[PDB]
């Protein structure tokens, strides 16, 4: 089994910038490596085969280089179309194996999130479950910490989070964190808060409420 | 010395069609060239593991001979394809003359002669000509 | 052209079976090895299986060995993948692909493995203010959420759904609006779940 280590998994760039994605094999694969581009909701498209050979139709700003255990995909002058996820794949031997992927994202200025918090509705409480959700609206970069506290008891293992992809208007992300409890456990604590730490904020923002509002 | 040839031969001899399809893609073989190499592979598969092992012994003792991409190896392959059964086996005998090896030599050579047309024989050589004149070789 | 068209995907329970098909055209099918590649929600590509030109040999990913059987009908130019003893882990888009480095892919076919039956969602409500609806306990994907029958698209964010430990999905949709338009104007979300034939309108207010 040949492992393919792709690096970095994430990078943000601008139009015009050069972009270099490295990919490395745990053992030699001669020149038997291919590169793909994938956009949201679509099948991958082949860019390079045989380490450096350009597939027909692919623009020449894409190039590949490498042999043995170390391979590189360089984009010379990044266009808007080129923001995508990129994958390497060895075909030296079976099983055929892919790299983890590299997401190329749109670079923009740092932006702090607008934090909101939503108490669980009186309708949901009557069904017997309580979901408290914490919104982080319009921020950059994606790296962001979101702690939950119930009467200052730091929570873990009872909340999941979802993040949008970069917005088409302003290249920002939005995140939601959703604390889920039973109705019984919900009504045994008063104060609920979400603490958001992020690069764009100098101090960590807290946002809270008391059951009863 | 000429790694791409020995990878294709190993892919033919080992008898795994999937691993041969991989080799044939690597050397940009045409559909008629693919067909001709798969018919050679069928002879190794039909004549069992020892056909690989004893033909591997043959290809090994040629490649490490005084004579040695080696012209002795090139010559062995052309005889296997285009020469007569007696021509191929007498040539193998000058490199290694164990009764079991010459027995295996004739069994394979009869198989490919029965199984391949002249078109297939020509295509295997045209695919070999690409491999021999490649810069990798 | 070279067209590859998958079919046979859908919903399955864990332990159950599925047969995927891929009708190929535009090239001599029998000369080339075909593979199946898959992709779980928000994860990378993963090679699952391959089969040789005439079908005398096949290989599989370790996770799938013994469960899956790849095969082909060279007279009908069709590739198959019998998937047995399916697992939550196998939930993915499955593509058929030509060759060993994938010059041509199909458009995929989605396979979802869950204990759950198809079920419509419960929708609960939630300088510049924010409001939303929490779309809960539905299966399968997808749900689509518009606001005020499509009239409010500005500043709307609908989140990728999270698979909960119940086996049922859950997401939220939020929109930001000006603080002083709260009591005056109506903010309603339209939650369509086309798998269950369920539509839900939900008014939201302070
Ligand atoms: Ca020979």
């Amino acid at each position: 089994d040949i492992q393919m280590t792709q690096s970095p998994s994430t990078l943000s760039a601008s139009v015009g910038d050069r972009v270099t994605i490295t990919c490395r094999a745990s053992q030699s694969i001669s020149s038997w490596l291919a590169w793909y581009q994938q956009k949201p909701g679509k099948a991958p498209k082949l860019l390079i085969y045989k380490a450096s050979s350009l597939e027909s139709g692919v623009p020449s700003r894409f190039s590949g280089s490498g042999s043995g255990t170390d391979f590189t995909l360089t984009i010379s002058s990044l266009r808007p179309e080129d923001f995508a996820t990129y994958y390497c794949q060895q075909y030296n031997s079976y099983p055929l194996t892919f790299g983890g992927g590299t997401k190329v994202e749109i670079k923009r200025t740092v932006a702090a999130p607008s934090v909101f918090i939503f108490p669980p509705s009186d309708e949901q409480l009557k069904s017997g479950t309580a979901s408290v959700v914490c919104l982080l609206n319009n921020f950059y970069p994606r790296e962001a910490k979101v702690q939950w506290k119930v009467d200052n008891a730091l929570q873990s293992g009872n909340s999941q989070e979802s993040v949008t992809e970069q917005d088409s208007k302003d290249s920002t992300y939005s995140l939601s964190s959703t604390l889920t409890l039973s109705k019984a456990d919900y009504e045994k604590h008063k104060v609920y808060a979400c603490e958001v730490t992020h690069q764009g904020l100098s101090s960590p923002v807290t946002k809270s409420f008391n059951r009863g509002e | 010395t000429c790694p791409i040839f020995y990878d294709v031969f190993f892919a033919v001899a080992n008898g795994n069609e999937l691993l041969l399809d991989l080799s044939l893609t690597k050397v940009a073989a045409t559909e008629p060239e693919r067909t001709a190499m798969k018919k050679i592979q069928d002879c190794y598969v039909e004549n069992g593991l020892i056909s690989r092992v004893l033909d591997g012994l043959v290809m090994t003792t040629i490649s490490s001979s005084k004579d040695c991409i080696c012209p002795a190896v090139k010559r062995d392959v052309d005889l296997f394809l285009t020469g007569t059964p007696d021509e191929y086996v007498e040539q193998v005998a000058q490199y290694k003359a164990l009764p079991v090896v010459l027995e295996n030599a004739r069994i394979l050579k009869n198989c490919v002669d029965a199984k391949m047309t002249e078109e297939d024989k020509e295509n295997a050589l045209s695919l070999l000509d690409k491999i021999y004149t490649s810069p990798l070789c | 052209e070279v067209q590859l068209v998958e079919s046979g995907g859908g919903l399955v329970q864990p332990g159950g079976s599925l047969r995927l098909s891929c009708a190929a055209s535009g090239f001599t099918f029998s000369s080339y090895a075909m593979s199946w590649v898959r992709q779980a929600p928000g994860k990378g590509l993963e090679w699952v299986s391959a089969i040789s030109g005439r079908g005398y040999n096949a290989d599989y990913a370790d996770s799938v060995k013994g469960r899956f059987t790849i095969s082909r009908d060279n007279s009908k130019n069709t590739l198959y993948l019998q998937m047995n003893s399916l697992r939550a882990e196998d939930t993915a888009v499955y593509y058929c692909a030509k060759l060993e480095y994938f010059d041509y892919w199909g458009q995929g076919t989605l396979v979802t493995v869950s204990s759950a039956s198809t079920k419509g969602p419960s929708v609960f409500p939630l300088s510049t203010a924010a409001l939303g609806c929490l779309v809960k306990d539905y299966f399968p994907e997808p749900v689509t959420v518009s606001w005020n029958s499509g009239a409010l698209t500005s500043g709307v964010h609908t989140f990728p759904a999270v698979l909960q430990s119940s086996g049922l999905y859950s997401l939220s949709s939020v929109v930001t609006v000006p603080s002083s338009s709260l009591g005056t104007k109506t903010y309603t979300c339209n939650v369509d779940h086309k798998p269950s034939n369920t539509k839900v309108d939900k008014r939201v207010e302070s």
